[PDB]
């Protein structure tokens, strides 16, 4: 298919977007480099992180936290890099015994006044970066969870309780209408990534039909670090490395090739940091870079 | 046995007004002789206030009562262990927190010992609530019945001594020998009456009272 | 209600066999009255090979008997789907065997298309577990008060009918009128007997009978 | 601690030897570099695989099947490669039905005839290979999975049944000695292989707390692949390869030096086969390579 993302950028009804996979992968340059490379063509773009490293920081040297704001270089960069735990810092006897009931509760409402706060303004698009997927699909079994949480929570009153109970009531329409916003497929879409061996393969293709099992498509597929050989100088040992990685390689085109997209993106000397230095990274995913192979 | 789903499948194929309003002209009756004339009818009154509770019952909230009640001794052996399930949970989530807000990356080594002893709290966690609540649902099904043979043997009781010793006597010529016959079969003397009515239909003296407070609180 | 767990907390608190000798010989003079002697009889005999089916009944192999019933017609729909399941599951374990002859390394596409159709078949297995094994429990449910009204109805209207008519007479003399009060309460003329001990005691009648075929085949 | 095996060889009271992982990692290679090694100081060493993988074949070009044999240059190097599909073959309508009554039966069956053959002879150690692990770790369960199918069957019941039912009790009683064996800790060992990155790391330490949650320690683990400069020639893209390698490598040193063995085994230009160039990678188990680090 087309190697590059030219088919996001196309549509311009999408809202949401949603990217990721495992560890060891470098998401965040990834992410950096759609938001980038979307800000082109775009109007209010807004970023968000929940993973527990502190990337951003190190992605623009410059200290963030819970309020959003315009980063330097940029009309249209705002990202808050947010914790989870601040929610049971709200949490600090009753809710918490409540929390024993039902071993997730706050990472849910936090998500949920966060996503208020996200459709309190006007935004054109949003981009997320996750956790280990174990603890990220979660998000799709949060209305369910809020549900038996505010039965139960009901259950035992059978202070003001009605306060709380109203309190959730709201949390329950808004996260039943961003669910079902998300299976509209006309402004969420989904992108995973991966690397070039057997364990990342192994688990891609498990998340592709975890998805398959909610009715949610995709069609664009990232890799990373596909190391192409320099002209005339070699390391004899990324020889090899070479022959391995075209040898996964070949089996992803074994795969992919009917319909989805495949971005070859090279690793280069250097953790890519940087302003400018993220630009010429971020242009790839438009004009596919082709030795002669 | 359930009767449902056997109903389930019956699918495939294709005065009692009257009688609780006389039984309020009796009540009438009853309450107008005892001005004009005694330990018995107030055994009748503490009954109707037990009938009260069944009515209001909350077979819960009684055992609601029951909470505070062994929210009270201080030599309870469950209600200590209920304080350290407590104190086990707070130091749960306190790990937990330290847990979720750990990162994954760069103490890998304190990121395993803070699962070990996330898992090794988990497991013990659940061991208290099989053993609570077996105690709280046995303990409740003890005293159902233990309440309930203080309900029906007064019940019962009533009927089997003080049956042949008369209560009080009806009016002579007032009913027909065939209403008559209800006193016969308890042994009380002819033209006097029983004591059965008072059992069971003066539950529907207090139950107009109960909708009155129906329009108390409503 | 099970009287058992009630029984488990109980413990933390500190003639008939000269009845059926009696039987047994009221027996050997009704098997003796035939003889010297109609349609009822039989009816008692038929009624014998019921209690006696009751008594080696398999509620189960019952149905294992309804299992060639419709193992029988080929106009049952079920009976179709059952063979349609057998063929996706021959379908199934034949892709099982090609998946795990395959290798993960080198046909790793096909090692998910071969991985896809095992969880897209292993869906729909259960799905028909689900269907045939709710219609064959609800059949079953079906059937056994089926048999059990032509049990039972033939076990009360024996008593219902034919009882003022006296099936046969006493010989004058030998009980005494305590004994002959049973005669009483069925309507059956005074010197005539019912149709009662043929119902239950006659079951023991043939139930020797059953203990000697437990010498036969053991 | 020790960077060596040599408590394998001291103990000699040994009898069972169970090594994994997961893919990408070479452990034919460990496995028979293990053998090789063993039969140093040995009288009858056993080697069993079951990946689909026909890899000793790979390992010394020559064709195995069904039977044991000794290999040459060797005395003592017996082996074969099974299917389990063998057994279906032996399946090959009523059984398959009871196939679909539970959904794994016949290779626990072929599994219990194997070990049955096993210890027809007097072999005085034996080692072993799997599959990924979710398909290899039901082999703990295989003794109530055949207790259950035992069971359902004579359930069925209520050609001979009884010769089936016997066989299938001998099938119990042996698989229950078996794995009674495995708990005693004087004859039966686990080692685990890993190779540095994230993932394998990741499921390496699942799959010790998983063997933590039945009774069966370990203290050995060996990694692979760490590549150690070459002194004064040099790739750029190695260096920095080292480094992550490094940083990874000394969080392993962050866990387990207090009570586990670190086995440092560097990748050679080649596949390692042939005898001689086998034994010469088999030698580093005991002599560790150092560098000056
Ligand atoms: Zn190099």
């Amino acid at each position: 298919m087309e190697p590059t993302l030219q088919s996001i950028l196309d549509q311009r009804s999408l809202r949401w977007i949603f990217v990721g996979g495992k560890g060891g992968v470098g998401k965040t340059t990834t992410s950096c480099s759609l938001a980038i490379q979307l800000a082109k063509v775009r109007r209010s773009v807004l970023l968000l992180s929940t993973d527990p490293a502190h990337n951003l920081s190190d992605a623009f040297s410059q200290k963030f936290g819970k309020e959003a704001r315009l980063v330097e270089g940029f009309d249209n960069l705002y990202a808050m890099e947010i914790d989870p735990n601040g929610s049971m810092q709200d949490l600090l006897g009753v809710m918490q015994d409540l929390a024993y009931a039902i071993p997730g509760i706050d990472e849910a409402m936090s998500f949920a006044e966060v996503l208020k706060q996200v459709n309190s303004l006007s935004y054109e698009t949003i981009v997320f970066d996750t956790a280990p997927t174990g603890h990220t699909l979660r998000f799709l079994q949060f209305p369910t969870v809020l549900e038996k949480a505010l039965a139960k929570v009901s259950q035992l009153s059978g202070q003001t309780l009605s306060d709380v109970m109203e309190k959730l009531d709201s949390l329950r329409v808004t996260i039943s209408e961003v669910n079902a916003q998300f299976k509209d497929e006309r402004l969420t879409t989904f992108v995973c990534v991966c690397i070039p061996e057997f364990l990342s393969l192994y688990e891609t293709e498990r998340m592709i039909q975890e998805l398959a099992n909610y009715g949610i498509d995709t069609h664009c597929i990232v890799v990373n670090q596909l190391l192409f050989p320099k002209p005339g100088s070699d390391c004899e040992q990324c020889t090899a490395r070479r022959r391995m990685q075209k040898k996964y390689l070949d089996q992803i085109e074994e795969l992919y090739d009917e319909e989805f997209n495949v971005v070859k993106m090279p690793l280069l000397v250097e953790e890519v940091r940087g302003k400018e230095r993220l630009e010429k990274f971020s242009e790839m995913l438009i004009k596919p870079f082709v030795p002669p192979e | 046995v359930e009767q449902a789903i056997e109903l389930a499948l019956e699918f495939f194929p294709a005065g009692m007004t009257l009688w609780r309003d006389v039984m309020l002209a009796l009540f009438v009756l009853g309450a107008v002789a005892w001005w004009r004339a005694m330990s018995l009818l107030l055994v009748i009154f503490l009954l109707e206030l037990v009938v009260q509770l069944v009515n209001t019952i909350g077979a819960k909230t009684i055992n609601n009562l029951l909470w505070r009640f062994y929210l009270s001794i201080p030599g309870s052996p469950l209600a200590k262990d209920f304080a350290e399930q407590r104190a086990k949970q707070k130091e749960y989530l306190q790990v937990r927190h330290d847990l979720n807000a750990t990162s994954s990356q760069d103490e890998f080594a304190k990121w395993a010992r803070l699962q070990r002893k996330h898992d090794k709290l988990m497991d013990e966690l659940e061991k208290k609530k099989s053993q609570l609540d077996a105690h709280r649902t046995s303990f409740s099904r003890k005293l159902t019945i233990y309440r309930w043979i203080l309900t029906r043997g007064m019940q019962w009781f009533l009927c089997f001594w003080f049956s042949s010793q008369p209560m009080f006597w009806l009016p002579y010529g007032w009913f027909p020998y065939w209403v008559e016959w209800l006193v016969s079969f308890p042994n009380a003397p002819m033209g006097s009456v029983s004591i059965v009515v008072w059992q069971s239909a003066c539950s529907g003296v207090l139950a107009l009272v109960i909708e009155a407070v129906m329009a108390v609180v409503r």
